[PDB]
Parts: C-alpha cells; structure tokens; sequence
C-alpha cells in the first residue's frame, strides 16, 4: 500500500545516479565507489534507518553484491553489448574472458541484462526488487527478522499494486519480476567466489570498503550509518 | 481450480510425474551400506566443522516391528565421524535416480536436447532432492520419516543448529505447509532453470520456467484463502532463492569431504563433476535419460 | 577377618579363580550373531507366554562411541520373538565357558574325578551364570551392563517381579554383597552333592559344608553385626530359590528348543538335548582338560 | 529368644506325631493323611495364625511337600534301608525303582536320611527347619511378606542360639542344618513332577486333599478356620 511508497523507492533510486586496464581492478574500483552510494541508497529506503544499526549492517553485508549487480545490470540496458560500470566504463566480452571472468559475465548478460531489457523493466520496479533483496529476514545475527520481513512484504505489496496499476496488459509481470531473485543469487555467489579468488592472490589493488565487505568490528560501514 | 486449461494441464502433469517417480515409503531402497557394528590439518578442521552440525541418529524398523537404532559417535580425531557417509551416498543416489525419473516423465523436459537435460539435472538434482526430503520431514520431532528409515537430528542442549542453512531451510520450508501441487511446482521451477551453466535452449527453458512460476502464483491466488496466503508466493520465492546458496555450499562441502575421504557414488561423482563433452562426461546420467531395457 | 588359615585360603583361591576366569568387560565375547536387521498351537501359546516375559532391548557399543540399539518386536508377528534367541545362546555359551574355566582353576574341583566334574558343572552351570550376571546387573536401570553390551528390561512394573528370575536378580542385588560372598555362593552351589551323577558324594559334601561355614564366618566377621546377622539366611534363601529357577529354566528352554532349535551344542550337552557320561558330553569333557593349543 | 520359643516348636512337632499292593497309592494316601496333620502342626507355630488366612494358605500350598518330605526323611532315620511312612509302611529300594520313583528315592535317602543320620539331627531342629521352610516370604500373592520374613528370622535366631548352646563341640552345625534347604528344595520339585505326572495318568488314587494341593482352596481354607 502507501506505507511503503513505491515512488519514494523510485526517487531513492534517482538520487543515487543520474547517468583491459586490468578490468578486474576497474570492477573493484567501481564496486568500492558504489558501496558508499549503496549505503546512501539504503538509507533512502523507508524504515531501513529506524532498524537496529547492527541489523542494517547485517543486511548490507549480506546483500551488497546482489544489489550492486542488479544496479549495473540495469545500467547496461542502454548499451548494446557489454557492461557499463558506474565509472562510465564499458567492459566487453573479450577482456572479460581474458580476465577469467567470462562465464559469469555472459551469465549476467543473459539472465539479467537481456531479461531486464526485453521485459522493459523500469527503475521503480528495479528499486523494489533491490529493496526486497535488501530486506532479507533470513540473514544471520538479526536481533529481529520480523520487522525486516514486514518491510520485505510491504515492498512486495507495493510492487504488486504497482504492476497491476501500470501494466494491466501484462498479468504475469510481477511473478516474472520476482523470478529474477534465484538467478541473481547464483550470480551473486559466483561473483563472490571470484572476488575472494582475486583477493587471495593480491594481484588486484582492492580498496578499503570492498576489503571490509570481503572480510568476516570493521570500521567504515558502521561509520557511514551514523549520519 | 480457477486456472486456465494449460495451467491445470501442467499441474496434472507434474502431479502425475511426482506420483510415478517418488517412492515415499522407500520400499525399494535396498542393499545400502550400513555403519559398521599441514594444510591437511586445517582442511581437516574444516571438514570437521562441516560434519559436527549435521549429525543424525539412524532409526531403522523391521518387518515385524523390530527397530535397530544407530547413534553417531561424538567427534574425536579420525574416521569416527565419517561413519554414515557410505549410507548417505546410497540414499543420495536413490533420491537422485528418482529425480532423474521425475524429469524424464515430464513432457517438456523430454522434448529438450539431451545436453540441456544433462545440464538442468546437474543444476537441480540436489535442490529437487532437498524439496522431496522436506516432503517427508517432520518439523515436530526433527526427523526425516523415510518409511522404514528415519533420520532424527541429534540434540546439543535447536536454536544453535539453525545456524546451519540447510536445517533452517528444511524447518522454514516445512513451516509453510505446502500442498503437493506447490512442492512439485517448486521442483518444476528449479528444474527448468535457464541460468544453469550448459543450457542451449535457453529460450524454451525460460518460457517454461516463467509459465510454471505464473502457474504457481495463480495457484496460490485461487486455491487458498485470499489474504491469509498472499505473501506465500514471496516466501516460496525466498525459498527457491536460498536453495541456490544451499546448493553451492553443499557442492563445495561435498568436494572438501571427497577430497580427503573418497566415498561418493559414480552418479554423485557425475552430478558434481568429479574426475570433454556432456554425454561422455555423464555416461551414467546420459544412460538413465534413455529408455529402456527393462 | 575372623577365619582360619584354610578358610581364607579358600577365599583367596576363589577370588583368584573369579578374577582370572570372569571377564566383566566382555571384551572377548566376539563373533556373536545379532538379530535380523493343533496341539502344536497349544504349545505355541505356552512358549509365547515363556517369551513375552524376558523382553530385553539389546544395546551395543562402541569404541567410536557409536551405539547400535535393538528393540525387540511386539509378540505376533509370530516367530519374530525368536530374534534374540541366537544371540542369547552365544552369550550363554560364553558365560558357560567362563564358568567351566572357573571350575578348572579351583584345586578342589580339579581333584575330583572327571565324571563328578561333569555332573557338578551340569548341575550348577546356569546358577553360576546367574550369580555372575547379577554382579554386572543394574537394579536402578534394570540393565545388565556387560561392559560394551547392555541388556535393558523393557517395561509393560510390579509385574516384572512376578517372574522369579528378575525377582531373583533384584533381590540378590539388594543384599549388596561383596565379591567374596558372590564367589562363595558360586562355590556352595557348584559343590552340590545332590547333583544327579555324583560318585564322590562324600568329598563334595565335605567341601560344600566347609564353604558354607566359611561364608557364615565371613558374614559374622567382615560385616558390622548385628546389622548383617540374617544375611547368611537371605543368601541361603537365594541358593534355595536358585534351584527352582534352574529347573524352571531348564524345562522352559526345552519347550522353546522343541519347536524352534537355537541352543548351541554346549547348551545341548549341559541341558540334555538330543549311554555314557563322557560320550554324552564331548565338548564339556574336552574343555575340562589341557591342552590342545 | 522368647517370641519364638524353640520348645514351642519342639512340642509342635511332638503333639503331632509321637509314634497285592501298590506303593504309589500308598505314598499318596500317606501324604494325604499327613496333610491335615501338617495343618495342625502349622497351627502350632507361634504367630502363624493371627496371619491373614490367605497368606497362611499360600505358605502351606508353597511348602507342604518340603514339610512332609523332611518329616518322613527324619522318620525313616530309625529304619535301615528304605523309607518309613506315617501309615506304618516301610517302602524299599526295589519297590521304588519298580514304581519309577527310584531316582528321587535314592536322592532322598543319601541327601536327607543319611545326613540326618550322621549329623544326629533332633526333632527340635527338624521343627525349626520346617518352620523356616514354612515361613517362605518370597511366595507370590502375600498381603504382607514383612511378617513372614520377620518370623523366619526369629526361628533362625532361636535355632542358632539352640545349636550354639546345646552343641558347643561342633561350631558349624547350624550352617550344616541350613545347608539342607537347597537340597530339600530340588527334591520337593522332583516329587511334584512325579505327582502331576501321576495325576495325569489316573491309575492312582485321587486322594482329594492331595488333589486340592495339586491345583490352583476350600478344604485347606476351612481347616484353617479352627
Ligand atoms: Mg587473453
Ligand atoms: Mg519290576
């Protein structure tokens, strides 16, 4: 309903964007750059801030990868072929396979980019999906998953009403939107496997925030939420 | 009920396949192995972590009412915690064989190229297996009641064994009180998954998956009390989402165990790729997907 | 410690015999088999009666700390009551062997003609077995804790005492006897002159009287008094009931064996299942000599 | 001591017995004859009778054969070979073996008669031993065993004092007297085994009171009512 206002999620999306030099480094820097933005976007989602701080920390640490992935996957609609980073950087197939991340690249294109493109997914829908991903009650260490759950299904309800209102010609658009979650999860895990492998070597100049997200106090994330 | 003819056709089909390929009494689970009457050390600690939380008592009833009850050993320092692995392997193989039969009976799966059948089954085996196990799982007493067999979870003092994503998954899936149609629909969704590594007919698999998802959504919409069950689809989707994590982590865990202690059946070795082309890489799987010779 | 030299000599010899020939951990009870993973019917009812009493669960360990636990089936299911019989037979055989060894180590028994040894052993085998089973018996949990193995009485409570054997075990355990007293009871019942085929009646009689007097003296010397004055009496009541139990068992086991063969050859010899003395007891006779390996 | 007078038991034993054919029949009408006698004797024991009548009939039904056997075994002391009855009958070996009761006969001879011979057992001690057999508290169906154990213990104490006093020369005589209980038990069993066997066949006397003892009441029950 109007308790989790979909338009507020939309402007939460709009407030955080308007837009082989070791492509691995590039992706890491892009991610790090987008983690602070991810914190702000998080704080812009209704009720996320009136949760226990540590619960916010938990949700963000559990969802950050999937969230960023959804973000750039939706950004790469505009371009024909490849993946558009938040640093205005266009990563293509050849370098992705040359970087040893070709498979996950292709899977991201087909499962996310392609699907988001054909389905004509707008940004309030994307924001609702990412909000759903964010409010995951099954995360470890949650002081209380019940509120998180309520929020998740509020986003759910708002999104379903939104799809009913906006796309009456597409009766099964909502289910199709929700159907992306398992695919996104596998992609997220598979990206984590990489980030850990690339970090294990130390080949790539990883950055502070990303390193904090990859390690399991922590400092940074706990700071950016006090504001 | 309240669906289009094609949707009800899908449901009737899935129900038929489940019915024909899922022995819930486990009467044909026979001749299974029973438990007998530097980095090495670190990884060893890892595998130990893996097993410590997943300990079960093996209850076995007889024809006449006699019940043999096995209890696993407390963790020491060697093989004594790898005692159920052969049995677990046999059970897993039986279940997998059942899953393959299930996939075969379905028409849509049967119309797909053999390579895509291989890929889909590889990606969804453990998931479907887990779902079916949730079908016979007793959340009340924390036991898997497999007809004659029963796998009861071992105490520790419950709230701390939900720190294992699999057990928590079984409890949380069993809390949902699903109908058979919903279970088999979940099985259908996870089975027909386009994101799976080696799929070629991505189009068809995608169309099918979306159709099954919409069929499920509509089934919840029409065959359950209106506002009591509106977020049910959301919970089911969350389940299908965590199922992925469970699958990946189970794969790597099984890998870590097999690495220092081989136990897994050839079919398991194939379903998890333990050592190309798809058919030579999965000769057993591939053989099971062709009929007959009965 | 108010005994003569010969009396404490008896006690010492007996304690040593017991210590050597009784394995309380049952570590050498191996290779035993386990339960599977008109007028005829009139007998069937009786044997049924015989069996639904002694229903025990077979708990088995371990040494990884694993516990295989067997629970017997409900009655019928006919023939499903004979599931523990083979295991029980092997157990009885192992116990009987231990008892035989116990008889051999003892000097007095050794000085008797082989025929009298056979007769005495036959007569007191089961009794000695029960006395040796009572020491590992737990009155609180109703369990025979045979080291690794455990045999636990299955519930129905006061109707467990209506079976003279269980009542015997509880009653005997309640006396809280010392080892000396146990081995002296074993000595008394082993050296029974009233056994059917005893030729050296007089010597056996003498030995038994000496053992009984020794036990009496032990009771009046190493127990408080008058706290344990009627102790010898209760012990003699146990040696008395043990006769009834011996016979009752014998006949019962016969009635089970008749319709369902399970007894080991040793049990067959000891209890007369299927003339001369040694010829009839080849195995026993053979165990009473030394030694092939 | 005084609650269980040994002389009371002795007089209980004295006020009860001061002094073609077929042997099976004979032994039967003899046991039968000695059963009423046995009830009288039992009624002569201190505290046997304020007992619940049920417990009394249970005790008697449990020990009767041991009592009778001990009695005639002691009786046949005077005679050489063979067994003397209460009917004045003198049953011998050959007859007993011809009757099919030879084994149990030999057993009773060498285990009881001879032991009572050499040990020179008196009727006071016989009475005490029979009082021990009678007071069997481990008999199922009792309403209050406690009293029965207590009585048994009293008889035991009295008998031990009696033996220590009267027979100072032989310190281990009491234990030897108690040592006759397991022997008497197995014998009482083997006797019943013949009786039930003889009840089956019908060629032998029914005997009525003995019949009642060979079952699972009213005769005994009324005999105790005085
Ligand atoms: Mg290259
Ligand atoms: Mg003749």
């Amino acid at each position: 309903n109007e308790d989790m206002p979909v338009e507020r999620i939309l402007e939460a999306e709009l407030a955080v964007e308007p837009k082989p030099n070791d492509p691995v480094t590039n992706i890491c820097q892009a991610a790090d750059k987008q983690l602070f933005t991810l914190v702000e976007w998080a704080k812009r989602i209704p009720h996320f801030s009136e949760l226990p701080l540590d619960d916010q920390v938990i949700l963000l640490r559990a969802g950050w990868n999937e969230l960023l992935i959804a973000s750039f996957s939706h950004r790469s609609i505009a371009v024909k072929d490849g993946i558009l980073l938040a640093t205005g950087l266009h990563v293509h197939r050849n370098s992705a396979h040359s970087a040893g991340v070709g498979a996950i690249f292709d899977r991201v294109l087909t499962e996310l980019v392609s699907k988001m493109r054909d389905m004509q997914m707008d940004k309030t829908e994307l924001g609702c999906l990412r909000a759903i991903v964010l409010f995951n009650p099954d995360s470890k260490g949650l002081s209380n998953p019940a509120e998180v759950e309520a929020l998740r299904e509020k986003v759910y309800a708002s999104l379903e009403a939104y799809c009913k209102h906006k796309y009456p010609e597409q009766p099964g658009r909502f289910a199709k939107l929700l159907l992306r979650l398992p695919a996104l999860r596998s992609i997220g895990l598979k990206c984590l496997e990489h980030l850990f492998f690339f970090k294990l070597i130390g080949d790539t100049p990883i950055d502070t925030f990303l390193m904090e997200m990859l390690e399991a106090r922590h400092k940074i994330l706990h700071r950016l939420l006090q504001e | 009920q309240g669906l289009t003819e094609e949707q009800r056709m899908m449901i009737r089909e899935l129900m038929d396949a489940q019915m024909k390929t899922f022995d819930t009494t486990f009467s044909h689970f026979k001749n299974f192995r029973l438990p007998g009457v530097r980095e090495e050390a670190a990884k060893w600690s890892q595998v130990r972590k893996d097993l410590c939380s997943l300990k079960v008592s093996l209850q076995l009833r007889g024809e006449d009412g006699s019940v043999w009850n096995y209890k696993p050993p407390a963790d020491s320092g060697g093989k004594e915690i790898f005692s159920l692995l052969p049995h677990m392997a046999d059970m897993s193989t039986y279940m997998f064989k059942g899953i393959i039969s299930f996939a075969k009976v379905i028409s849509y799966f049967r119309d797909l190229p053999i390579e895509d059948q291989i890929s889909l089954l590889k990606g969804a085996a453990f998931e479907l297996c887990q779902l079916r196990f949730n079908t016979v799982f007793n959340a009340e007493t924390g036991t898997w009641e497999c007809g004659r067999l029963s796998y009861c979870l071992e105490d520790t003092a419950f709230q701390q064994l939900l720190l294992e994503p699999m057990l928590k998954f079984h409890y949380m899936l069993k809390k949902l009180q699903l109908h058979e149609e919903e279970y088999v629909l979940m099985q259908a969704i996870s089975l027909f998954s386009p994101d799976r590594p080696g799929v070629l007919q991505h189009r068809v698999v995608d169309q099918l998956q979306e159709q099954f998802a919409i069929t499920l959504k509509s089934y919840i919409e029409c065959n359950r009390p209106q506002p009591a069950h509106r977020f049910l689809f959301l919970k089911i989707m969350a389940m299908l989402t965590e199922l992925r994590s469970i699958n990946a982590q189970h794969t790597q865990r099984l890998l870590r165990i097999q690495d220092i202690h081989p136990f897994a059946t050839p079919l398991m070795q194939e379903l998890f790729g333990i050592t190309s082309s798809l058919t030579e890489r999965h000769k057993i799987l591939h053989r099971l997907l062709q009929e007959g010779s009965p």
